[PDB]
């Protein structure tokens, strides 16, 4: 009884949990029309975490869809698993996103904010108790960025108790979808540091390389892209799902992981991600497992921890095994590899194990780390921000929507003292 | 729904939310008298 | 008749809870449900009819483990009171369990087990299960303890707790809650017992033959020792030994309670059909570093009195030429002002195995408690790693935030701190 | 007193007993290798063919 | 021989009834029409052939609870002259019941009763049931006592009223009814008992196992209680308790009767599985602030001389050992004065259960009565929730507008600091 509420904001928000619900529906077996059709009867034990029973034998999940424009949401219907939602969830304006912050923020976000708050109200206060809320969004967008963190102070005011876990996709190095992500990217920081308790990092490049490099799909579309960050979603709230030998639940993960407040972005991987041919090859084991984790090519976001040094790590386990095997790896990793871990904090490894593996796959394994690596990727938004804002450049859409200059150069300096943060800490 | 709504001119300002933890002058521990349990009698203060 | 009460106390407590009544139903041959296909009154109530209940409280501050048992075989056994499931755990932090949440469930439980007191005519001791890392463990067993300890007054509460290892670790913060537990224990405790995690993992694998052990095989070791412990009180035997006799031969003055454990023979079954296993065979095996289930040698130490338990075929004569022989041994040292050093138990009845056991059925065995000043290692070990983190401050935040003022931390560093002197001023020899 | 003398008679049930749970651990562990080895290659045997040859 | 009389006012009182009648005619055998298939008459008169009626009058200005028994399977029980219906409810209002409306059937109310005390030929008492926060129950019961006063003369009076709870409240001019009612209840009751719904809502949860109970299971909780209190009148006993005796023991004077009650066990039947339930255990939990049926806490104050009644197969041992028992918990406090501080009754009719009931079938059982200083906790509740409105005058239209002085409101809280004074006059130091 530790429920959750699920909230997507923009096309990569609904897209990403559109996807993510398939996964969730097949592990715990309910049938696409929202009926239970599965086959052990600890899949019943605690449903109740993300879903609510419609009288009838009919499972609804506590999900909100929230948008700008619909017409992202009426492609996520029209898939198979879109008759699932609650149609009254549908929370949608009947405007243009303008890809936009400000725009998002201030022009049609307070108007839509005013239903999707009380849509929240409804799930929020609907069940026996509330651990925390759960946010998809992007930053390089206008409407996840700019309406997802307007949601988040709000929520934050309301439920400061509640942890408010957001899982986050940022603006890519090479080639990134958007022109005005500086912008954009730089004032979404502003938001997230003061507000969330728990923040992901995901980059769209890591997930390309991944797929390339590991599974060798000739082909990878965004569904398969989605399907990778769907399994880390999935993997940290299963200790809260089912029984195992060492419980780590949301709350237990940021006090191990933060050392204080404003550091808390986090990076993730998945393990095994088998290629197909070399399956043969591969004797699935423990230490097989630790390999690739701690391998900085797993890494779904393009920052590299060598570069920097690690200040905490945690990995999950889930399939039954050996708890003398993870302790021994745990311990072996970090006195092998001492040049990237902080002195001043000993143990910097947590884990946990849990039960029942996800279908087919014997054992899994995920991995949350923190480290000074993020020094990098603020430093190529900022870098990219400042040539952008030396001369005024698209800024002028940004104005005649409402937003005064004080806050950008506001932005900018608390994005700046979190890299000088970063840096003071190595030492 | 006037509550709710947030003008530009009221843009979060940094270290409004995050609160920051005083630096920790102590007073002196009261170490000894602390528990109940008397401290062992030392090697020297044996009785002739 | 006479009856000691158990409380278990967080995951840990809980799990190695359920392995240990596993145990003592199979040894009193008491089927799941309670019914049968004596020592009863030890560690269970006659409901009337032909149905027992254990003497047990089972704590944690969220429901997963607890509920655990609650849908096991073994669920019909208990009371459902008995077992009590708090809303959401205390995060491995201590203030967390100690004020905040901690409180919001500290008088429903103190109910349940003064109910139970009520029914036990003959109580004697209880017997409280920690581990130090876990919120739940380090922060509301201290508040259990302090609030117990006014309740009873001069009852004996002897505690089992996991000490976190020297190099093995799950928990960042874990260095945090045990010097905060530390203050706790030490004025509250009649007696507590150390055990950790890597000595006894190091032991199933050498001396059992496991390749790759779980919590389970840990926690059957753990109960070997409480019933070996207990057997005394439960059996007949040629020397009994009551709670009272271990509190006061074991211990030479207050703030020094704290012994170790070790065990034998251990050994798997096939290797246990090689040898015959005498008296003195066992006897030397306990005093080998490799068999403490603390990863502590004592040879850095020095020994004050011990407490030997013996469980099987043997009688005092061969007891007598075993002890004599260990104290030729010069690999064993004792402080000047214990010449004498020993106190022998022996009860009759053998050691009981499981299904799915991880050892043989030995005719004899041995059970071994000593008080040593080799003890004073592991908290060198963990006082350096708390000056590490307290230095930069690097987790005092989340702490604080949950109802603790920041100056007990310094505090319960000179508690600690204390203690230490005590150990090596007590070491010493004129 | 020193009287383990139903080892005379007592012993014997001891270690023929000793004798039969040595064989039900074997035969345990046995069946545990047999059990793991069908489950985690040929299910992947499954897997290998189904992913390949629709690819 | 010895007969009491039952009368029902109001929807509390004439509910509560049905489930007591129910009761009483299971536990003796008496089909629901009045027929068969001792104390009979005690409660009932046998008007010839082998037909059975009670001695009971139901009263109410609204006629819908009534007619639910005039068309229920009850009918065929009672005689049409006892249920007396009204035309319309006193609308929460005390000064409608009581001047305006209750003028209409008071009279041919006090025939009634009277009629009926002319077949009770050893009278002892009356039974009387109210709720406080209702236009009925309180304003006709206030004008009714007062009658019964000069009528009667020095019958006792027993009461057993639902008085509002802390928190729990269906009525908003609830805290000006009970104040009114109050005055007439002090001067005019030998001795009026204590009970509210938020107590027996959570004893009805905890104890009995019920996820969400109904005005039906509360009601069937206070029967037992009185079947309890009277089956010293009916059934054999090794210790017997009259009225009169329970009167001059628990009331040390005038102005300080109102007493509180306990029940146990009150167990669900997969719980009574695992609990013996002796007399030692029962005797335990009564004194619970957890088992109270007003949600005050005894260990506030101070307790004043207490009445134990047991039913079942126990001997007079065993209850001076519970009592015995009793006197050493320091948690319990008592007045110097009155060290004596106990009165004991043993019977031997085991409690009766009903179809479709919620408790268990044990073969013994003890009720509680006692009085405490902890009541004035309550009364300041009432206090400060009558000063709040009437500081702004916030419902006198209504009742001055249904003839009633504005005088009377301040006099009524004069009345009642009275009460407040004399309770912790007594409870102060010797
Ligand atoms: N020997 C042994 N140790 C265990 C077992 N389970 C957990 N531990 C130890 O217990 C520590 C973890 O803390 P918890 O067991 O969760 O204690 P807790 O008080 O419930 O912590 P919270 O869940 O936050 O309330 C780790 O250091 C483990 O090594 C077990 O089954 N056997
Ligand atoms: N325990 C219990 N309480 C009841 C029941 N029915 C009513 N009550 C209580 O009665 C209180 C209010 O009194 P009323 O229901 O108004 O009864 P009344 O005295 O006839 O008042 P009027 O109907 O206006 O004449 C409420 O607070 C209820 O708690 C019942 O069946 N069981
Ligand atoms: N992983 C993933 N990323 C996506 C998907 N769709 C869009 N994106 C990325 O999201 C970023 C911004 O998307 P955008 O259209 O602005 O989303 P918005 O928040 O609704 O405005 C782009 O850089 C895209 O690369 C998807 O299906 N999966
Ligand atoms: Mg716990
Ligand atoms: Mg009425």
């Amino acid at each position: 009884v530790r429920e959750i509420v699920h909230i997507q904001a923009g096309q990569c928000g609904n897209q990403i949990g559109a996807k993510f619900w398939e996964v969730i529906s097949d592990e715990h077996g309910i049938d696409p029309t929202g009926s239970y059709h599965g086959d052990s009867d600890l899949q019943l034990e605690r449903i109740n975490v993300y879903y609510n029973e419609a009288t009838g034998g009919k499972y609804v999940p506590r999900a909100i869809l929230v948008d700008l424009e619909p017409g992202t949401m009426d492609s996520v219907r029209a898939g198979q698993f879109g008759q699932l939602f609650r149609p009254d969830n549908f929370v949608f304006g009947q405007s243009g996103a303008g890809n936009n912050w400000a725009k998002g923020y201030y022009t049609e976000g307070q108007e839509l904010c005013e239903s999707i708050l009380d849509v929240i109200r409804k799930e929020a206060e609907s069940c026996d108790c509330l651990q925390g809320f759960q946010l998809v969004h992007s930053l390089g967008g206008g409407t996840g960025a700019g309406l997802g963190t307007l949601l988040l102070n709000k929520l934050r005011e309301e439920y400061p108790d509640r942890i408010l876990s957001t899982y986050s996709i940022v603006p890519s190095p090479k080639v990134s979808d958007t022109v005005v992500e500086p912008y954009n990217c730089t004032l979404s920081v502003h938001q997230l540091v003061e507000s969330a308790d728990e923040v992901f990092c995901i980059d769209n490049e890591a997930l390309y390389d991944i797929c390339f490099r590991t599974l060798k799909l000739t082909t990878p579309t965004y569904g398969d892209l989605n399907h990778l960050v769907s399994m880390v979603m999935s993997g940290t709230t299963c200790a809260l799902r089912f029984p195992g030998q060492l419980n780590s639940d949301l709350r237990k993960l940021a006090v191990n992981l933060v050392p204080f407040p404003r550091l808390h972005f986090f990076i993730v991987g998945f393990a095994p991600l088998t290629s197909r041919g070399s399956q043969q090859y591969r004797a699935l084991t423990v230490p097989e497992l630790t390999s690739q984790l701690f391998d900085n090519k797993n890494m779904m976001a393009a920052c590299d921890p060598r570069r920097g040094v690690y200040l905490t790590a945690s990995a999950h386990f889930r399939g039954r095994m050996s708890s003398k095997e993870v302790d021994e790896q745990m311990l072996n990793i970090q006195a092998r590899n001492t040049s990237y871990f902080v002195e001043w904090i000993p143990s910097n490894v947590k884990s946990a194990i849990c039960d029942i593996p996800p279908r087919g796959l014997k054992m899994a394994a995920t991995f949350i780390g923190n480290t000074t690596a993020f020094r990098e990727l603020f430093t190529r938004v900022d870098s990219q921000f400042q040539k952008m804002y030396a001369r005024r450049a698209f800024i002028h859409w940004y104005v005649n929507e409402g937003l005064e200059t004080v806050e950008f150069d506001e932005a900018r300096s608390n994005m700046t003292d979190l890299i000088q943060e970063y840096e003071m800490y190595e030492t | 729904p006037e509550k709710l709504r947030q003008p530009p001119s009221q843009y979060l300002k940094k270290g409004e939310r995050t609160k920051k933890l005083p630096p920790k002058e102590r007073v002196i521990p009261k170490g000894n008298e602390g528990l109940t349990k008397p401290p062992v009698p030392k090697a020297t203060e044996t009785i002739k | 008749m006479r009856e000691v009460i158990s409380i278990h106390v967080g995951q840990a407590g809980v799990q190695i809870g359920n392995g240990c009544w596993e145990l003592y139903c199979l040894e009193h041959g008491i089927q799941p449900d309670g019914q049968l296909p004596d020592a009863f009154n030890t560690f269970f109530s006659e409901t009337g009819a032909g149905k027992h209940v254990p003497r047990a409280v089972f704590v944690d501050l969220e429901p997963t483990v607890v509920d655990e048992v609650r849908t096991g075989t073994y669920r019909q056994l208990f009371h459902p009171e008995q077992l009590i499931s708090g809303k959401e755990d205390a995060a491995n932090n201590y203030a967390r369990g100690h004020y905040t949440v901690g409180k919001e469930i500290i008088d429903l439980t103190l109910d349940r087990i003064r109910k139970l007191a009520d029914q036990c005519t003959g109580l004697q001791g209880f017997l409280i299960f920690h581990s130090f890392g876990g919120g739940t463990g380090a922060g509301f067993g201290s508040l259990l303890l302090e609030r117990l300890s006014v309740d009873y007054g001069k009852k004996s509460k002897l505690e089992f707790t996991v000490y976190p290892s020297p190099q093995v670790s799950t928990a960042i913060v874990e260095p945090y809650n045990s010097i905060l537990a530390t203050h706790s224990m030490i004025d509250h405790s009649d007696c507590a017992f150390m055990v950790d995690n890597e000595a006894l993992y190091d032991l199933c694998r050498r001396a059992l033959d496991i390749e790759r052990p779980t919590y389970t095989n840990l926690n059957r070791l753990i109960g070997q020792v409480v019933s070996s412990l207990t057997a005394s009180l439960r059996f007949d035997g040629a020397l009994n030994v009551d709670f009272t006799e271990f509190q006061t031969n074991l211990v030479p003055y207050a703030r020094i309670h704290f012994p170790i454990c070790s065990y034998a023979p251990v050994i798997s079954a096939e290797k246990a059909y090689h040898e015959q296993l005498s008296v003195a065979e066992i006897t030397n095996s306990l005093f080998e570093p490799a068999n403490m289930m603390v990863k502590c040698d004592p040879r850095h130490g020095k020994y004050m009195a011990c407490t030997l338990l013996y469980r099987g075929d043997v009688v005092p004569k061969d007891v007598s030429a075993a002890v004599a022989t260990i104290k030729t041994k010069r690999t064993i040292q004792f402080v000047d002002w214990c010449p004498t050093g020993f106190k022998m138990g022996i009860n009759y009845q053998p050691p009981t195995v499981v299904p799915g056991g991880d050892l043989a059925k030995v005719q004899r065995a041995v059970c071994m408690l000593a008080n040593t000043t080799a003890i004073a290692e592991a908290w060198s070990r963990l006082d350096h790693k708390f000056d590490l983190m307290y230095a930069k401050r690097a987790f005092v935040h989340w702490y604080v935030g949950e109802g603790m003022e920041e100056a007990e931390f310094p505090e319960a560093r000179e508690d600690l701190a204390l203690l230490e002197k005590d150990y090596d001023e007590v070491a010493a020899e004129s | 007193g020193q009287m383990d003398t139903q080892a005379y008679k007592g012993m014997t049930p001891e270690q023929i007993e000793r004798l039969k749970q040595i064989q039900l651990q074997q035969i345990e562990e046995n069946r545990k290798r047999r059990e793991a080895e069908a489950e985690q290659e040929r299910i992947d045997e499954e897997n290998r063919k189904k992913a390949a040859r629709d690819a």
